[PDB]
């Protein structure tokens, strides 16, 4: 049938438009997702995850790719468009996107737009899926274009920001609803 | 030696320094990255409600160059604001990487209802909705503060939020012909515009920098408030609000430039 609903940390099915930290899975492995900066360039502002396991970095709102359907579980293995619930000097979207599988480098996860969308532009396409770990309920997060990518940390002690990207070990999480918001 | 950035000569507001309006006695919060310390820049006071960021120095530099936009002092040096002997509060609701939460911003606008401010800027956006942050605009509204926002820089047909809310005064860019800037986001939600590009102000180490974006028209306005108010001490934040836009030098269409360009001149008149 249609897929198995993700679960956030209360064991309710998560909802599209509910707002959700994104922690890791073991506390061990650090705190929730936020956004970093360049450097230089400040804006477009990058997915990082927090180094600290008491820090639940902002909440994400998750909404099906594509055609809208009646229920608004969030389902595993579909594809989901993701946003910060959260307000930047960049002024601009808090979606996230993967770099291009069409240009060179490491790919990163960034928020806003860019300059050169890839044709299908189904960078801002993630899926949930689950994590063979998971006792209980904990989720890995994956990029799909032509090739299916997991994200994991680029992990710096320095440390410069962690960046989320295409790197594992891949980075699990679990999603926590914000507290009445 | 002090220098008169063309956006504030664009705005008018010499001219209403030349009849003793510069803003002093109006409280102006600025909700933002923080505010450093800076020989050009008076700070009079604020608060932090940043989680890890306790101080309301600013890490990142954009806060301070709004404040500069805002009150660059009137002396021998650096800038010159809309609204020099304005009294600047950092009210930092951003951290040093750029970004807040619902709550940090909130927890700001309930500042500056609980000091009295009369303006609050906020150079801060996204197309995020939260019905918590609207609630949180129409509060500091019902308790007199101007609340005035930046329209957005993705150059889209709708504008960002806070400014989006209707209780926030949303601010476009102009460039050096009057012409909207093309980052500047517009719609039926945009009440006014103001210089945003090639903005000199001050910037964290005692230095200056050149900026564009929404972020920077808005200032021109909070700063010309400021103006109305001191030469208005009884008008509410609405009749402000009112007159800068009746007084605004009309640009073209109300969608795409609100009432037009602000006139710091012609609203205090
Ligand atoms: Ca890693
Ligand atoms: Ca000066
Ligand atoms: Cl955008
Ligand atoms: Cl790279
Ligand atoms: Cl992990
Ligand atoms: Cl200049
Ligand atoms: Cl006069
Ligand atoms: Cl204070
Ligand atoms: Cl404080
Ligand atoms: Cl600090
Ligand atoms: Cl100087
Ligand atoms: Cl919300
Ligand atoms: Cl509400
Ligand atoms: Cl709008
Ligand atoms: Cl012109
Ligand atoms: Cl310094
Ligand atoms: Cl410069
Ligand atoms: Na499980
Ligand atoms: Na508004
Ligand atoms: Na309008
Ligand atoms: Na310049």
């Amino acid at each position: 049938a249609d897929p198995p609903p993700v679960h956030d940390t209360d064991g309710h099915e998560l909802r599209a438009d509910a707002n959700y930290y994104v922690l890791s899975a073991n506390r061990a492995h650090g705190g929730g997702l936020t956004m970093a900066p360049g450097h230089g360039r400040h804006c477009p502002l990058f997915v990082s995850q927090d180094p600290n396991g008491q820090h639940d970095g902002f909440p994400v709102r998750i909404t099906p790719y594509g055609v809208a359907p009646s229920d608004k579980i969030i389902r595993l293995s579909t594809d989901v468009r993701i946003s910060f619930r959260a307000y930047t000097t960049c002024l601009q979207s808090t979606e996230w996107h993967i770099d291009s599988e069409l240009a060179a480098g490491r790919r990163h996860v960034i928020t806003g737009p860019v300059k050169d969308p890839s044709p299908s532009g189904r960078e801002n396409a993630f899926r949930i899926e689950k994590y063979s770990g998971a006792e209980v309920h904990e989720y890995k997060l994956m990029s799909c274009g032509d090739w299916c990518q997991d994200l994991g940390v680029f992990r710096d002690l320095k440390g410069g920001a962690w960046f989320l990207g295409a790197t594992e070990p891949y980075h699990v999480v679990v999603f926590k609803k914000a507290p009445p918001a | 030696a002090q220098s008169v950035p063309w956006g504030i000569s664009r705005v008018q507001a010499p001219a209403a320094h030349n009849r003793g309006l510069t803003g002093s006695g109006v409280k102006v919060a600025v909700l933002d990255t923080g505010i450093s310390t800076h020989p050009d820049l008076n700070i009079r006071g604020g608060a932090s409600f940043v989680p890890g960021e306790p101080s309301t120095q600013d890490g990142n530099g954009h806060g301070t160059h709004v404040a500069g936009t805002i009150a660059a002092l009137n002396n021998s040096i650096g800038v010159l604001g809309v609204a020099p002997s304005a009294e600047l509060y950092a009210v930092k609701v951003l951290g040093a990487s750029g970004s807040g939460s619902v709550s940090s911003i909130a927890q700001g606008l309930e500042w500056a209802g609980n000091n009295g401010m009369h303006v609050a800027n906020l150079s801060l956006g996204s197309p995020s909705p939260s019905a918590t942050l609207e609630q949180a605009v129409n509060s500091a509204t019902s308790r007199g503060v101007l609340v005035v926002a930046a329209s957005g820089n993705s150059g889209a047909g709708s504008i960002s939020y806070p400014a989006r809310y209707a209780n926030a005064m949303a601010v476009g860019a102009t460039d050096q012909n009057n012409n909207r800037a093309s980052f500047s986001q517009y719609g039926a939600g945009l009440d006014i515009v103001a210089p945003g590009v090639n903005v000199q102000s001050t910037y964290p180490g005692s230095t200056y920098a050149s900026l564009n974006g929404t972020s920077m028209a808005t200032p021109h306005v909070a700063g010309a408030a400021a103006l109305v108010k001191q030469k208005n001490p009884s008008w509410s934040n609405v009749q402000i609000r009112n007159h800068l836009k009746n007084t605004a030098t009309s640009l073209g269409s109300t969608n795409l430039y609100g009432s037009g360009l602000v006139n710091a001149e012609a609203a205090t008149r």
